[PDB]
């Protein structure tokens, strides 16, 4: 009814959506670093097998 | 079951559906990737019965029924002697004997319902008398498994 | 006041999806950076084996 | 707080927010389906709807297998007693509710099939054990080995055994027998034949409506087979008893869980439609807002769902003006047609406590709608006893009681007619108009006709008369400007008809002229159609008032004729003939009087129809019918 409750609810909903978006956003690079390290280790072993 | 029910109710993120769908294929194919004869012979030889995804299927007992038959059904007589020997030494209303009694009653009910020649091994060994008394005790799920095992052998008697 | 914050929340949802799209873009670039950083490691072991073969 | 979500069109969100604000709601903010990450167009809502349909099919299969009726009621709020137990105040879980029902139904189906197969096998072996033991006697002489061949079998008629024995005796020689044994329903037959013709007797016995075989039971590997059949029938009874006890414990343990699971599946299915994951719901309700409601206010907010708003858990006029004067004008004018009102008040008040038991009795279609509107039949039945007790003032002859009851309905209906014009004039609050010209010509003509009827009952001395009055004065008036009154009218002196004709003739231009002044701070055809419709409805509304006095005088004459024609004959012939003839005549008289009062009460819907259409047309729909019953309930 009042605009203060809708402004506080939208202000909390926007900050919660932004914090959930960033906190859900960090895991992509957080897993992508270990995936890139695993791919680099697999390529390094794949080259080291033929090198040996 | 949480991965199968969670696979239908996916989320907005594609990483959760790709992770649940990727883990569900390895989790489902992990138990199906093992042999039923090595799992049943390893579980029966180890003296530890437990439920599994491939243990509740009638195709495993039907496939291992011909390979198990080497001494006049000595494998089913050894499993029925393990279930009845567990019923005598280590009586019912226990936590340890209830899982092996329920798994041995389900596998004995599926193996008895699969072929009609395994009923002579139960009457010759003596585990058929404990199957009727095990239904009237506690653990009514295991009493329903023993009721299905007694109904499978009772179905071949009168048609 | 709902008609002014509704477009701010609608643009905030698109910015929240754009942040996850940027993190998915950096996670997609991390595999190419791992492959580009891993493709050069074969020359050091090949030259290291060639140094041990030249020493023998 | 409890997160609530509602969906409706973006045209009446201000009116829908007023009902939620008046019923309890705070933080009402409009949003869309592209703001949050939990309300958007996805296939997860369709998969949850398919899982809710599979859970509803599993609940229907468990309810059909349980031998119980289908649950219903639409329990969605938490304010009631059964709604709090049949609806949880926590979140919705489709997979946990679906697995607990599929896991119970998967064991209940195998328990029911194994119980039916064990009951059929135990009934077959127990049915064949007595037939084999009875056939072995006709001591071991035939069930342990012999040189003769026996044919045992069950049959429901001895004529088929006599025709089979006549056909076998006529077509196969003397190779039959004649035996009869009583059984529990079937009859035991006894047939004997050779040991080399058992194969030919199977086709003739099977083709003769019978099952006469060599052995009824399926146990014949030893002597006798009744010892093994007694063991199989002795173990099948225990297995069927344990399966029946486990099936009864499972169905009795899963019936209330399925009944609560259907009520949880109703709100879980409504949550998927509230989520807006379908393309058809997006082109139907484009407005979707959220708000904060408490747990205590969620019951009162969930009790009334407004007009079209969807109140999620954990004709939409509410106040005016749809059914304000209909609650008093409806039962008061409806009760005037019907002391005969004591039976309607007793039968209407009898269904109050017996509403729950009478709801499942299934007796009649009008009695169910009368049982639903208990407050309307209780108020109209209670008010009908007052006006009904006065008629059945006094009435002793013809043309005496009808002269006052005929003129009483005009003054009674004129108060509701003026009250409908005052209620219609009160709404819409120059800023007012379209109501000052209405009820001016009919208020003058009907006001002078009601004033002549009021002054007519005081006309003593001689300056009076009852031809009729009422319609006679208005019929003679408006046809002579030079006259004064004919008859029984206020003679002061002649200007009443001139002022009435001037005020009625002045209402013609003021009706269409007052529309643009009241509309502001295609109107021509609306003003002409409203002028002709007001001109026809002004005469039709006053002309439709005769049904109350007509049905009241017809019901009073029809009741007083039978009562006056049965009361005198009931008391005559004293002794046993007076008690028997008075008991039968009083029972038939009261039996016809109850059907006549039920016929008048069923025929008293003209005030509801004319008040619903004609009263609702000038006042403002079916909102007053629900608003009249909802008024006495709250």
């Amino acid at each position: 009814l009042t605009p203060n409750q809708v402004n506080d609810e939208l202000n909390k909903m926007q900050a919660f959506i932004r914090k959930e978006a960033e906190e859900k956003a960090k895991e992509i690079q957080l897993k992508a670093d270990q995936e890139y390290e695993i791919e680099k280790t697999n390529i390094v072993r794949n080259e080291t097998n033929n090198i040996d | 079951p949480t991965v199968q029910s969670l696979s239908e109710r996916k989320y907005s993120d594609e990483e959760l559906r790709q992770d649940i769908s990727n883990l569900k294929e390895i989790l489902e194919n992990e138990y199906q990737e093992l042999t039923s004869f090595d799992e049943y012979v390893a579980e029966l030889d180890s003296k530890l019965l437990c439920w599994s995804p491939p243990h509740v299927d009638n195709g495993f007992w039907s496939d291992n029924i011909d390979e198990f038959k080497k001494d006049n059904y000595k494998i089913f007589r050894q499993l029925i002697e393990l279930l009845q020997a567990k019923v005598r030494n280590g009586d019912v209303n226990a936590k340890q004997e209830k899982i092996i009694i329920q798994v041995a009653l389900n596998d004995i009910t599926h193996v008895v319902e699969l072929l009609p020649e395994s009923i002579d091994v139960l009457d010759k060994t003596g585990g058929k008398a404990d199957i009727m008394e095990l239904l009237n005790h506690s653990d009514s799920r295991v009493k329903y498994e023993a009721l299905k095992a007694t109904q499978a052998i009772i179905g071949y008697t009168f048609k | 006041s709902q008609k002014n914050g509704i477009a701010t929340l609608l643009q905030a949802e698109k910015e929240a999806h754009e942040i996850v799209s940027k993190a998915r873009k950096y996670r997609q670039d991390k595999l190419k950076q791992a492959k580009t950083d891993a493709a050069k490691e074969i020359d050091s072991y090949k030259i290291q084996k060639d140094k041990e073969l030249k020493e023998f | 707080m409890a997160l609530v979500q509602f969906y409706i069109p973006q045209e009446i969100s201000r009116d829908s927010a007023y009902t939620l604000g008046q019923l309890g709601l705070v933080q009402f903010r409009d949003l869309n389906s592209k703001v949050r990450a939990f309300q958007r167009t996805f296939v997860n809502e369709i998969r949850r709807l398919d899982n809710v349909e599979r859970q509803y099919r599993y609940f229907y299969s468990l309810l059909k297998k349980h031998d119980i009726k289908l649950y219903e009621g639409d329990t969605d709020k938490y304010l009631d007693g059964s709604g709090e137990l049949y609806v949880p105040p926590s979140g919705s879980v489709i997979d946990d509710y679906v697995r607990n029902a599929s896991y119970l139904e998967e064991r209940l189906i195998q328990m029911e099939d194994a119980t039916d197969q064990i009951e059929v096998q135990k009934n077959d072996l127990e049915q064949y054990r007595f037939i084999l033991q009875s056939g072995d006697e006709f001591n071991i002489a035939a069930a342990i080995g012999a040189s003769v061949n026996y044919v045992t079998g069950v049959i429901a008629r001895d004529k088929v055994a006599t025709l089979e024995q006549i056909l076998w005796r006529v077509l196969r020689g003397n190779l039959f027998f004649k035996t009869v044994e009583i059984e529990q329903k079937n009859a035991f037959i006894v047939f004997s034949h050779g040991d080399l013709i058992i194969k030919r007797i199977r086709k003739i016995a099977e083709s003769l409506d019978a099952n006469l075989y060599d052995v009824d039971s399926s146990n014949e590997g030893r002597s006798q087979q009744l010892a093994k059949v007694n063991k199989n029938l002795s173990d099948l009874y225990t297995v069927l008893k344990t399966t029946s006890t486990t099936l009864e414990s499972e169905l009795y343990a899963i019936a209330k869980e399925l009944d609560s699971w259907f009520q949880d599946v109703t709100r879980e299915k409504a949550i998927f439609e509230i989520l807006n994951k379908s393309n058809y719901d997006t082109n139907r309700k484009i407005l979707i807002a959220e708000g904060w409601i408490p747990r205590d206010e969620l019951a009162t907010l969930q009790a009334r769902l407004g007009e079209m708003i969807a109140r999620l858990g954990i004709a939409q006029y509410r106040e005016i003006n749809a059914g304000l004067p209909t609650i008093v004008t409806f039962p008061f004018m409806f009760a005037i047609m019907f002391g005969h009102g004591f039976l309607m008040t007793l039968a209407a008040l009898s269904l109050v406590l017996n509403e729950k038991k009478i709801n499942k009795m299934k007796r009649g279609e009008i009695f169910d709608m009368a049982f639903t509107g208990r407050y309307i039949i209780l108020l109209m039945g209670v008010f009908s006893m007052y006006t009904g007790f006065l008629y059945n003032g006094t009435e002793n002859a013809l043309l005496f009681s009808n002269s006052y009851k005929m003129k009483l309905s005009i003054l009674m209906g004129f108060i509701h007619m003026t009250y409908s014009y005052f209620f219609s004039l009160a709404n819409h609050l120059d800023i007012i108009g379209n109501f000052i010209p209405g009820l001016l010509f009919m208020q003058g003509i009907f006001g002078y006709l009601s004033v002549c009827i009021v002054y007519k009952w005081a006309v003593d001395w001689v300056k009076d008369g009852k031809p009729a009055p009422g319609l006679l004065n208005m019929l003679i008036n408006m046809f002579l400007s030079p006259g004064t009154i004919d008859d029984e009218l206020y003679p002061h002196q002649a200007k009443v008809q001139v002022f009435l004709l001037l005020m009625a003739l002045v209402c013609i231009p003021w009706l269409l002229l007052v529309k643009p002044l009241h509309f502001k701070f295609d109107i021509m055809i609306h003003q002409v159609i409203h002028t002709i419709e007001f001109c026809l409805n002004c005469v039709s509304h006053t002309a439709s008032y005769l049904r109350l006095w007509a049905l009241s005088l017809a019901h009073a004459q029809l009741s007083s004729v039978l009562w006056t024609m049965t009361i005198q004959i009931a008391f005559g012939f004293r002794g046993f003939v007076g008690v028997f003839m008075t008991v039968a005549l009083f029972a038939m008289w009261f039996a016809l009087t109850c059907a006549v009062l039920v016929l008048m009460e069923g025929t008293s819907a003209m005030l509801h129809s004319l008040r619903l259409h004609w009263v609702e047309s000038m006042s403002k729909p079916y909102e007053p019918f629900a608003f009249e019953y909802k008024d006495m309930e709250v």
